[PDB]
């Protein structure tokens, strides 16, 4: 136990997450929070049209915030209340372009309704 | 004649059946008659006594 040996490769570990074609790493083990138990798929129920998950674009990681944390934000302070399937739509308007420039986004454009989960990665870059 | 069909041009998928709400609601309501053993308001009148 304890035996630094640092490298050219650097010293830690680094985590992988994979997803359709995007790969983001992070050296630091995650702080999962898991709110509910896992939504059953409920398209039986209310839905006779065409249901498919578009799972090779859908599920890309997709960056929808971004901001400067700065000391001078007091103690309570909000950051970014975030609207989150709101948000990955309103990211892209803020870019300045359509939701049918963007692979996560197209079938928001087509269909009507959505049902599924959503993964949220808040990544820091503190010192 | 009335309840014929002749092309069912089907777009559609299976959708669950919930029983007429009995998976919902705990009860199923495809009896017609069982609903009409719900009391309904029949005659409203004031007493008037004429002789």
């Amino acid at each position: 136990m304890d035996n630094p040996n640092p490298g050219p490769d650097g010293e830690g570990e680094v985590e992988l997450e994979k997803d359709s074609n995007v790969v983001l790493t992070t050296q630091r083990d995650p702080s999962t929070s898991i709110p509910a138990p896992v939504s059953v798929k409920w398209s039986r129920w209310t839905s006779n049209d065409v249901v498919d998950d578009y799972a090779t674009i859908t599920s890309r990681w997709y960056q929808i915030a971004e901001f400067v944390w700065s000391k001078d934000d007091p103690f309570d302070k909000e950051l970014a209340r975030l609207i989150l399937p709101r948000a990955l739509l309103s990211s892209i308007e803020a870019n300045s372009d359509a939701i049918c420039d963007v692979p996560n986004t197209i079938p928001f454009k087509v269909h009507a309704y959505w049902r599924g989960d959503m993964e949220v990665r808040v990544q820091i870059n503190s010192n | 004649e009335e309840s014929r069909n002749t092309t069912v041009l089907d777009t559609t998928t299976t959708l669950q059946s919930s029983g007429f709400g009995r998976a919902f609601f705990g009860e199923a309501f495809n009896d017609l008659k069982t609903l009409m053993r719900r009391y309904q308001l029949y005659g409203q009148l004031l007493l008037s006594v004429t002789t």
